[PDB]
């Protein structure tokens, strides 16, 4: 149940970012870590792309290549300008809205040619994985919910004589209770009774 | 582009810098190696010299 | 996007390994002359 719904967790995270995340790191194949830019991309809204180049130009306009290749359900408008340069655009691109993808787990906690590597292999592996997770639950059920039922009958049996211990009175180093069954049932009753070690 | 160009321009500079700094090193390396050398090979002279002096001057007390 | 930022990175990272190479070289040209006035 945990390796399942991780499973199925995985594939959606991985479906959610799958062509744009691959859009963006093959827009992005000359400064992945070049040590002079950072990459900033923003799968994002549609033609505002004026509105997030006027923070460009508010960044240096012969460098900061930003713009939006493809896959525009999620226009992946790329920016790569500096470090510290870059850092001031992303926060007044922000301001005019734009959000760097930051994933979870480790698509966006890695670099995005091996995160996007590791997704599609997710991606390919995770629907094979979900079905035979799923066959095996479903095997493991119908083999094991039976001594499951039997094991569960027992232990609610077991209960609730260990409830009905509590109710009684002693007599100090003595027993005694009382109870109330049908005049009707007091063949079974008494046939129980004289079933009983002693007949008390 | 921009950016990368200053960066790259930067690197120049401190490769430049940094070739300088290398040449500064072995010719600071090479008078230090030559000043030794010279008050090695005085002192040792200077020591052969005052030996055969104060041998001559024993043998010649002698 | 990937021709100018990657030929760049490619160059400045070219000129930081001759600049290496020469530093060595004057380097072993200074241990070879301090080794040759040591002799």
């Amino acid at each position: 149940t945990r390796q399942k719904q991780e499973l199925e967790e995985e594939l959606a995270l991985a479906q959610a970012y799958l062509e744009p995340l691959e859009r963006l790191a093959a827009l992005a194949h000359g400064l992945d870590k070049s040590p002079f830019l950072r990459v900033i991309p923003f799968l994002l809204t549609e033609k505002e792309l004026p509105l997030v180049e006027e923070a460009l130009r508010k960044a240096l306009e012969d460098r900061y290549l930003l713009a939006h290749e493809a896959y525009a359900g999620g226009v992946a408008a790329l920016v790569v300008v500096h470090r510290k340069e870059v850092d001031q655009a992303k926060a007044a691109l922000s301001r005019a809205g734009v959000a760097e993808l930051r994933l979870p787990g480790a698509l966006g906690e890695l670099p995005l040619s091996e995160a996007a590597r590791r997704l599609k292999e997710r991606a390919e592996a995770a629907p094979r994985e979900l079905s035979e997770v799923r066959q095996h639950l479903a095997k493991l059920a119908r083999e094991s919910a039976s001594t499951l039922q039997s094991l569960w009958t027992r232990a609610q049996d077991e209960v609730a004589r260990l409830k009905a211990l509590e109710e009684l009175a002693s007599g100090r180093f003595g027993f005694a209770l009382l109870g109330y069954v049908p005049v009707k049932a007091k063949p079974k009753v008494e046939e129980a009774l004289a079933r009983h070690k002693e007949s008390v | 582009s921009k950016l990368e160009a200053i960066l790259s321009q930067e690197v120049e500079a401190e490769i430049q810098a940094l070739l300088q700094e290398a040449e500064a090193k072995a010719e600071a390396v090479k008078r230090e190696a030559e000043e030794k050398a010279k008050a090695l090979l005085q002192a040792r002279e200077r020591a052969l010299e005052a030996q055969y002096r104060a041998a001559l001057r024993r043998a010649e007390s002698a | 996007l990937i021709k100018s930022l990657a030929e760049k990175e490619k160059q400045l990272l070219e000129r930081l390994e001759a600049a290496k190479k020469e530093a060595e070289e004057r380097v072993k040209r200074a241990e070879a002359e301090a080794k040759a006035l040591l002799e």
